[PDB]
RNA sequence: AUCGCUUCUCGGCCUUUUGGCUAAGAUCAAGUGUAGUAUCUGUUCUUUUAAUAUCGUCCUCUACCGAGGACAAUAUUAA
RNA sequence: UCCUUGAUGAUGUCAUACUUAUCCUGUCCCUU
């Protein structure tokens, strides 16, 4: 709920985060669009620690 | 396939390009003339068409150094040039 | 199919692969949809046009290229920079499948097929000094005709002494681009050639030179007559000069040996091959890549320096007195008087 | 026909200088009277 | 002698030279607005426009980052200045500019 | 380079405001020195080039080939490099004309245009490469021809001046080495004597060469007129970017004839070092000159205590033989002008830090002041205006008494001899790096030498492998590996036998060899992790490899030698070299490489054994044979087949190459390693056949290499005819003009695809990258990591829904063949499901392929294998039976299918989440990378047999697969000749006779011209009728097509749609004809129709068609004049029908009338108007109209049998020189029938 | 002479004017053929058959409504 | 006081000539 409430506000609804904390695009993304949804480090490495804890 | 006899509507458009660009640029300028290249333009300024080049007759002290620097400095010409106040060009012709 | 009225006629647009196969030619980006509910369904515009049959269709119809048409788009200017990873060139690539233009994939295909390849092909034809109807065409140095080839003299002041050419009547641009039919009729007029020099106390070679097979170049295969106590160290020359060719670190391990398989099923049909025969018995091969590092002559040099010739000769030429000289053909058609082979009518 | 004959008036670069400042491809023109 | 007249000419880039046509665009779009607008107003139709942008109607609504004269040993609160002739039929948008 | 240019500018000022630093009475000495020594030698100037010199086309042939060497590396060209090669291809398209050019700049020229400089940055220091103006370069380079063959010729040059043509520097080293030896009493130390080793330069000799006294020695030499233009030519202006000053007092070393002013001026200073006595004693008299290290008598030798010479290019090397009593008075001299209270002079000292302890030079009081002495009095012998000698720059080595060994570094290698008598105390003689010098009178070994490389030599390959690192286009890997393996054997086949005994050098080459490894790999990204197969590097590069060379301890993994095949029996897995060992460790280079002793011992033998050789076949009067020659084809010092060069006649007035090819440093601007030898003159000097051979054998074989890579994808045969094919990809036209190096940072690895491409089973493992390991998108392929090119490839294969096809393609072929074998087995009907079609690409669960619908029941068996014998058994389970077909990409790890079959068996028969109808089905697992397939479940009986053959069937004719195998042989361009398909070619003549339907096809007379003379004469080409020739081998039964002209409306040039209105036609055809007639089989005798046809019967998939290397003579029966006249004549497109077999089959088999129509058509071919009058002898013999060939008996037929047999093999024999009476059955079959 | 207006010449203000840096930042080159867009010139509308696609009634299912099937001619183009 | 409304056809289109985000190049002529 938390990193997609983080996606949600960001206004990224194109994006989509499934149950196993993998992120995938819904549809082909702009150069915009995909310059506007690169996460860093802080989401990724908190999304595969839900990720391992899931597991 | 560059180069040739240089015509005079070449060496006015020469002559307004370094008025233009100046005595640095010359890729600039040989870009203006086709059928020469960078260092065409260069060599015609300096040995024909910078104002510094005594296009005038030879007279005696100028010939007397010339003979003077000739026989003191065999094949030279590129060094007894710039004492003699001409182009190294004019200074062989005048020699021989 | 396409017409192309090419200022008076019809030319048939046909394209030709590199495999020298002759095929009939038929006549802002938006993005499309490459996915659906959350699911990733298919990849290019047009993933479900093509059915197998036609897929067997385009495979085997198919140049064979496949890369470059996205690469040269993808090349361009605007398209962003790689930043390592997130988007390297993998997902760029994927990203570039975009809407084509209403069958604007056809119109540029058609168009290249058609008038590019056509103009070269006309540009090389008419200035071609074989295949008859053309303009330079010298004609008198005609000494045979045949079913589908014929010999010839060269244009130029003709490097040995018998200095003769094998020439089929169309644009071939190889040999292993033949049929069989015109392979044979090469192969009689060789060893009709070879009993001829061999009971002159000559011997043989026979060169091919086929460049990149994009330029259209006619086929011509070249016969170089000299004397026997120099044509038995002429394998040695060759053997040397072919291995130390072409670009060092080569992939296809050169000097090809043809003395029994051949040049029809040893260098497969569509890359450049140069080729050498030693009369009867053939010669060496060598796959030609690198086409900078290796000269478009190569046998005429390795012929004229074991010779002692001027290099002026295989280079270029030189042209000769052009009816006086030229009736060298006088000479030639004297020596080639019982060894003719495409008559009967000698009554 | 083309004939190669020594001219008379044998142009300078001062010339070429006086002929390139009228071109004006750098004046905008004014804006209308609103 | 054409290209040599005509580089020796220029001195201006791409960016100066798009940004010249796009003054002359923009000069175009805001005349035709104006005609536009000058239309609705004069047969009488009164349809609203949008704005979407933070700054800039702040200019002619008020004084923009206004100072207040600082005041002392002189009263100046009775005197006031008298506002310009309007005049709407011979004013020009030349006219307020002044000559070039 | 800006810094370099501000200090040279400073230079030339200082030299034109503070006069001649040269000390006019100094200069008068070396101009009298130099005019003693040219009268002593009674040397004959060198003239004007004649105005019909018999060699100047040679010289200058030679020229323009050196000048055209330059600009053969790259392909990126602007105006300069245009003009020059313009020039060099007019001046061979004209000789005498750019000789009269050439003669014309030497009489007249004499100011010249400016030149450029840049700067070669080799990471340690900086070379000039200087810019000459292309006129002047070709007129300069026919000047230093001309020059270096008339020095030759006129023996300018004594033999001290050492770059000489024939003597590589080993040999230069080895020839000093036994010159020592050979010194009388060089090694004794009884009465007190010293060896004294001088290795020094001369500084700043380029440098300080006055121009005017450069005029003197050069008129002196040659012509006033040469030597005035290469006096002027030298005194040009140097241009970079702002700076330009004039060179009014150095030299250019870039001009081409700068290497001859640079060894005369040097000889002009080994005169001022030696003086001319000692000078005069080394030349020897000049009526017979001796060679390099050898003196007239010995009593010459002791004369004066310096005994050796040598002076390469600008280095020195002098050797001194003292007695006490010299030794004692120079250290008096020098102690004299420079005193020493404090014994300071052992401080100053420099010694070799290389060799250890006891092997490094003793510091001994008078040793250390002989050498400083000797050192002082060389020193003192050139005037610091002509050159200097620095000690900071030099070594001196002096054996003593007290020194057992003297130290000397000559050319890029450092070297020590130590004599037998002195301190060895153990005579041993077993490392590779030594030299066992003899003496050349007792014909014993005195003294040993040790060769260590040079730390200058290894920091110049540690910097060529740094500019290897970088230079931009290091992201090729072809581009890297190549440049690594140049500067590998360039650095080995220098210093062969040096390299093994430094042990420094061989950690840097392991080390290098380690860097470029890891940059291959960052350009695979790999990981840090290892485990990266070393197999993709050193494989030759034929088999699709790097064919990277090594010099280090690498081995490979046991893992990597496994590989396996599936024949008809099953798959059967191969090992290679297992009993216990882990002996596979890559062949590295040194065995493979002769070291030098070896190839100066072997040259003088295979030398004197082809003398012999060919002095015995020239009596004998035969030419030479390539036998004979190739045992002795790589060996000796110019390398014996250098003999059967191209032009060997104008390389023998090319001289003084190897200072030319050693000062094409400052001219070109790439860097060499072979620097030292050409092959033009020395020969190929290295031969790596054994190692690439048991490189291939060290990796496993040739099948063990390839089941690391796509090759089971492609599905060729055999490997043999396989040509790999750069010609073809996007470094193209528009990649070559692609404007803008920022361009190949995204686009950087688009080289790389084909190898990435190739590789792919290794690359993309689970054990070589430790990965998240995702699925790639429509695919049963996981790709393991984010490998840069590899998923554009996966998707240019598998465009267009591959997997998908290949899998309902798989399904449908089955149950076709299930289609048509209901009453062998127990059935009522087979059954397709619709699933989602999102099951192919989904590895975790599945449904069901096939349902069958048994009679009643099957006792199934059990599950098994596809490839397993017996064991029917337990129970029945009526009504119900399923397939599963799944499609993995297997990898090197994983691609046994049977066990993928097991496993994926009992993993979907015993859960939840893939449920299927019954408990006794089969699942037939495909791998599509290797081309092998399997099964394991619930075979019932009779089905086991079915589906073996059915699978195998189904795997080499599925047009799915075919696409699949044609894309990826599309994306790895990769050829082949040798294997097609199966063709008729001799021994399946016998399935020609078949109760199948079989058709021949014959297209030969479709596009059949006429040429015709015109009004201008030239002669035009023009159409007629043709056939199409269709016959049955079978029933006789023949199918005549006629093509009208008017088809031919819309080419008439070259055709090329000739053979596609065949296929259409025949398409047609066969589309006319009922299901009952259709052919099973199409045989063409061209091989060209086999492709269009193959197109236009998709509609028909049931039919082969096959190719014939067994030619038919199916053109001459259009020769008949009932064929001919019904062409010819003919003026709408028709269908005829015929019977050739006339009335034979009442009498006779089919092959008997086939044989008898081959026989009769190949005597049309050949005999023609012969084969008419003995088919046609008699009036009284007749021949019906509803026939062709005359009605006779069958005794008849065996005679006219008989006689066309006589006429085919009479003229195939006068065809071919050959008699007719020795030929064997097989080769009379071959002749008659086919073609052998 | 002084004051004012108008010609004419000239001086001083005219930096009111060249708004960085790096390896002068680097390099230095073309021809032909097709396709698209723009401009100029010439001349046109309104007031039977072939191919392709699919409101009423009847029946069945589910909770008057919805879905499915069948039936009744319709539309386009050419002479 | 010229008359004096609740509004489903109008100016086009085609052809030829002159300059690209396509198209193909790594390329040559001619006399003594
Ligand atoms: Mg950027
Ligand atoms: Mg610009
Ligand atoms: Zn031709």
């Amino acid at each position: 709920n938390m990193l997609n409430l983080l996606i949600h506000r960001k206004n990224l609804n194109y994006l989509h985060l499934d149950y196993n904390f993998n992120l995938k695009p819904v549809k082909t993304l702009t150069t915009k669009e995909r310059k506007k949804s690169r996460f860093g480090n802080a989401f990724h490495l908190c999304r595969e620690v839900l990720r391992l804890t899931k597991l | 396939i560059k180069g040739g006899v240089w015509r005079n509507t070449e060496d006015e458009i020469l002559k307004a390009a370094v008025m233009k660009y100046g005595k640095n640029q010359w890729s600039r300028i040989a870009s203006l003339l086709h059928r020469k290249s960078a260092k065409q333009c260069k060599a015609r300024w300096y040995e024909w068409l910078d104002p510094s080049i005594k296009k005038t007759e030879w007279s005696r002290e100028e010939e007397e150094k010339l003979l003077h620097l000739a026989k003191l400095m065999p094949t030279q010409w590129r060094t007894i040039a710039p004492i003699i106040g001409r182009t190294a060009a004019q200074c062989l012709e005048h020699y021989e | 199919s396409g017409v192309e009225n090419e200022d008076q006629q019809e030319v048939i647009l046909v394209r030709t692969d590199q495999s020298g196969r002759v095929w009939p030619v038929n006549t802002k980006r938006q993005m499309v949809s490459t996915h659906e509910e959350r699911e990733r369904v298919r990849y290019f515009h047009d993933d479900d046009n093509l059915s197998l049959n036609d897929l067997v269709k385009n495979e085997k119809m198919g140049t064979a290229e496949n890369q470059n048409k996205l690469f040269m788009r993808m090349a361009s200017k605007f398209m962003g920079k790689t930043d390592g990873d997130y988007y390297t060139l993998d997902d760029m690539f994927v990203s570039k499948a975009a809407e084509r233009e209403r069958l604007g994939e056809e119109e540029e295909n058609q168009r290249k097929k058609a008038i590019a390849e056509h103009r070269s092909l006309a540009a090389q034809m008419e200035k071609c000094l074989y295949c008859f109807d053309s303009s330079q065409f010298p004609k008198h140095l005609i000494v045979a005709i045949g079913v589908k080839v014929y010999l010839c003299l060269p244009n130029v002041r003709s490097l040995t002494e018998g200095h003769c050419l094998i020439v089929p009547l169309q644009h071939h641009r190889a040999a292993t681009l033949l049929d069989e039919d015109i392979w044979e009729e090469i192969q009689m007029f060789r060893k009709s050639l070879v009993k001829m020099f061999e009971d002159k106390g000559l011997d043989c070679i026979f060169l091919e030179t086929n460049m990149s097979m994009k330029k259209q170049y006619h086929m011509v295969y070249e016969c170089i007559p000299l004397p026997k106590e120099v044509g038995d160290m002429a394998p040695i020359y060759f053997k040397k000069a072919i291995m130390e060719s072409d670009e060092e670190w080569s992939m296809n391990k050169k000097l090809i040996d043809l003395s029994s398989k051949d040049i029809r099923k040893s260098v497969p049909r569509g890359l450049p091959y140069f080729s050498v025969d030693f009369g009867l018995h053939g010669g060496f091969a060598h796959v030609i890549e690198d086409q900078h590092k290796f000269p478009h002559y190569f046998g005429k040099e390795i012929i004229g320096g074991m010779l002692d010739i001027e290099p002026r000769l295989w280079r270029k030429g030189i042209r000769e007195s052009f009816e006086d000289q030229r009736k060298k053909a006088l000479q030639f058609a004297q020596w080639w008087k019982p060894y003719d082979f495409t008559k009967s009518k000698n009554y | 026909v083309k004939n190669k004959a020594p001219a008379e008036v044998q142009i300078t670069a001062e010339q070429l200088l006086r002929e390139a400042k009228e071109r004006e491809l750098e004046l905008l023109p004014p804006p209308p009277q609103q | 002698l054409s290209e040599a007249r005509a580089r020796l000419a220029n001195t201006q880039g791409k960016k100066a030279k798009r940004k010249a046509r796009e003054k002359q665009l923009e000069e175009a779009r805001r005349l035709a607005a104006l005609q536009k607008r000058r239309e609705l107003r004069a047969a009488g139709i009164e349809i609203q426009k949008k704005r979407k942008r933070k700054r800039g109607v702040d200019y002619n609504a008020e004084i923009p980052f206004e100072k207040k004269p600082a005041l002392g040993f002189y009263d100046t609160s009775e005197e006031n200045y008298q506002a310009l002739d309007a005049d709407f039929r011979k004013l020009r948008q030349q006219d307020l500019d002044g000559e070039l | 380079t800006r810094l370099y240019l501000k200090a040279e500018q400073e230079r030339q000022h200082n030299y034109l405001k503070d006069g001649p630093y040269i000390t006019a009475e100094e200069a008068v000495a070396v101009y009298t020195t130099t005019v003693h020594w040219l009268e002593s030698r009674r040397f004959s100037p060198i003239p004007f080039p004649p105005l019909s010199y018999k060699h100047d086309t040679k010289l200058l042939i030679l020229a323009l080939e050196r000048l055209k060497e330059a600009y053969s590396v790259k392909s990126r060209l602007n105006q300069s490099q245009r003009e020059e090669l313009g020039l060099i291809e007019q001046a061979y398209d004209n000789p005498h004309e750019a000789l009269s050019r050439i003669k014309r700049h030497l009489l007249t020229q004499r100011a010249f245009k400016e030149v450029g400089i840049e700067f070669m940055d080799l990471y340690s220091h900086l070379v000039p490469v200087y810019d000459v103006e292309p006129l002047e370069k070709i007129t300069d380079a026919y000047l230093d021809q001309y020059l270096w063959y008339e020095a030759d010729k006129r023996r300018l040059f004594p033999p001290w001046i050492k770059p000489a043509d024939t003597e590589p520097p080993p040999l230069l080293v080895y020839k000093w080495c036994q010159g020592i030896n050979n010194l009388q009493d060089v090694w004794e130390t009884s009465e007190g004597e010293c060896n004294v080793m001088l290795e020094s330069r001369f500084e700043k000799m380029y440098e300080k060469i006055d121009l005017t006294l450069l005029n003197r020695l050069l008129r002196l030499i040659v012509d006033h007129n040469i030597a005035d233009y290469m006096t002027a030519k030298n005194n040009v202006v140097i241009n970079y970017k702002d700076m330009n000053h004039t060179n009014s007092y150095g030299i250019i070393r870039g001009l081409q004839f700068a290497s001859f002013i640079v060894q005369y001026y040097g000889l002009v200073m080994d005169l001022l070092v030696l003086g001319l006595h000692r000078a005069s004693e080394m030349a020897g008299p000049p009526q017979m000159p001796n060679d390099f290290l050898s003196f007239q008598d010995i009593a010459t030798e002791a004369a004066h205590p310096i005994r050796l010479f040598c002076r390469y290019i600008d280095r020195i090397h002098i050797f001194f033989r003292f007695t006490a009593d010299e030794a004692r008075d120079l250290i008096q001299r020098y102690l004299t002008e420079h005193p020493d209270p404090n014994n300071e002079n052992i401080v100053g000292y420099n010694n070799k830090k290389c060799w250890p302890r006891d092997a490094r030079m003793r510091l001994m009081k008078h040793d250390v002041n002989l050498g400083r002495a000797v050192f002082w009095d060389i020193k003192n012998r050139l005037p610091r205006s002509v050159t200097t000698v620095q000690w900071e720059n030099s070594f001196v080595s002096v054996y003593s008494k007290d020194n057992p060994n003297l130290l000397f570094n000559m050319c890029g290698f450092e070297c020590r001899i130590l004599p037998k008598c002195r301190t060895s105390y153990e005579e041993f003689t077993h490392k590779d790096g030594v030299w066992n010098l003899q003496n050349e009178v007792t014909k014993e070994r005195t003294a040993q030498c040790f060769l260590r490389v040079d730390d200058e030599s290894m920091q110049r390959f540690h910097n060529r492998v740094r500019q290897i690192l970088m230079a931009s286009g290091s992201t090729t890997f072809t581009k890297i590996v190549n440049k690594w393996n140049t500067a590998l054997i360039g650095l080995m086949t220098y210093f062969r036998e040096a390299v093994v005994n430094t042990q420094e050098l061989l950690d840097l080459l392991v080390k290098c060899e380690n860097k470029i490894q890891t940059r291959i790999k960052i350009g695979l990204n790999s990981k840090m992790p290892s485990r990266f197969p070393p197999v993709v590097f050193y494989t030759p590069k034929e088999l699709g490899g790097l064919g990277m060379l090594s010099m280090g301890h690498v081995l490979i993994p046991q893992s990597d030698l496994r590989w396996s095949k599936q024949t008809d029996v099953g798959i059967t897995h191969f090992r290679s070299g297992m009993s216990h060992e882990e002996d596979q460790l890559i062949p590295n280079l040194y065995r493979y490489i002769q070291p030098w002793e070896s190839e100066f011992i072997d040259s003088q033998r295979v030398w004197a054994e082809y003398a012999l050789k060919r002095q015995e076949a020239i009596a004998q009067n035969r030419r030479l044979t390539l036998e004979d020659l190739e045992d002795s084809w790589d060996r000796g010092i110019p390398r014996i087949n250098t003999l059967f060069q191209k032009d060997r006649h104008t390389l023998a007035y090319d001289k003084g190459w190897r200072v030319r090819t050693d000062f094409k440093q400052y001219q070109v601007l790439k860097q060499n390693p072979f620097w030292w030898t050409h092959q033009r003159h020395d020969g190929k000097l290295w031969n790596l056949n054994n190692y690439r051979t048991d490189m291939i054998q060290a990796l496993g074989g040739v099948e063990g290499i390839l089941e690391h890579t796509l090759f089971k994808g492609t599905y060729f045969p055999t490997w043999e005819g396989l040509f790999w094919e750069k010609a073809s990809g996007f470094e193209e036209s528009m990649k070559w003009k692609k404007l803008t190096n920022a361009q190949r940072s995204g686009l950087n690895q688009i080289p790389n695809r084909r190898f990435t491409l190739w590789w792919s089973p290794t690359i993309n493992r689970a054990n070589v990258y430790v990965g998240f390991q995702v699925q790639l998108d429509l695919t049963g392929i996981f790709m393991h990591g984010k490998i840069p090119t590899l998923k554009i490839s996966l998707i240019q294969i598998f465009r267009a829904h591959l997997w998908q096809k290949i899998h309902e393609s798989i399904v449908m072929d089955l149950c076709q063949v299930f289609d048509q074998e209901l009453d062998a087995l127990e059935i009522e009907t087979v059954q397709k499901e619709t699933i989602h079609p999102r099951k192919s690409y989904k590895m975790n669960s599945s449904c069901a392929d096939i349902l069958l619908f048994a009679s009643y029941k099957w006792n199934v068996s059990r599950p098994s294998l596809l490839a397993d014998s017996k064991d029917v058994m337990d129970s029945t389970t009526t009504q119900k039976y399923w397939i599963d077909i799944q499609l993995r990409w297997g990898d090197y790890d994983s691609h046994d299918i049977e066990r993928y079959a097991r496993a994926k068996f009992l993993d979907y028969t015993t859960d939840n989440m893939s449920i299927y109808p019954s408990p006794t089905g089969v699942l037939i697992a495909i791998d599509l990378a290797y081309n092998l397939h399997s099964a394991y479940g619930n075979w019932f009986p009779g089905s086991k047999p079915l589906i073996q053959q059915a699978m195998a069937k189904i795997m080499k004719a599925n047009p799915a697969l075919y696409v699949l195998r044609e894309r990826i042989r599309k994306g790895l361009q990769l050829y082949s000749s040798e294997p097609t398909e199966p063709y008729l070619s001799s021994q399946n003549y016998g399935e020609l006779f078949s109760n199948q339907i079989i058709w021949f096809v014959d297209d030969t007379n479709v596009y059949r011209v006429t040429i015709h003379k015109t009004f201008e004469g030239n002669l035009t080409t023009k159409p007629i009728n043709g056939a199409i020739f269709i016959f049955n081998p079978r029933t006789g039964q023949l199918f005549l097509k006629i093509i009208h002209t008017s088809v031919w409306a819309g080419q008439k040039r070259l055709g090329q749609l000739a053979k596609w209105k065949t296929a259409e036609e025949v398409a047609a055809l066969i589309r006319s004809l009922p299901v009952e007639e259709q052919p099973k089989q199409i045989i063409v005798t061209r091989k060209g129709m086999l492709d269009p046809l193959e197109v236009h019967l998709l509609d028909f998939p049931n039919i082969v068609i096959k190719g014939s290397e067994l030619q038919l003579p199916f053109q001459a029966c259009l020769k008949v004049e009932k064929f001919g006249d019904l062409i010819l004549k003919a003026t709408e497109p028709q269908m005829v029908l015929f019977n050739l077999y006339d009335d034979w089959l009442k009498t006779i088999s089919s092959y008997t009338a086939f044989s008898r129509l081959i026989l009769i058509l190949r005597a049309l071919h050949v005999n023609n108007d012969r084969a008419k009058v003995i088919l046609k002898p008699d009036k009284t013999t007749i021949t019906e109209p509803h026939h062709i060939w005359p009605t006779l008996t069958d005794e008849e037929w065996i005679k006219v049998e008989v006689q066309l047999k006589d006429l085919i093999l009479a003229d195939y024999g006068k065809k071919n020189n050959v008699n007719v009476a020795s030929l064997t059955q097989s080769e009379i079959r071959d002749i008659i029938l086919g073609m052998e």
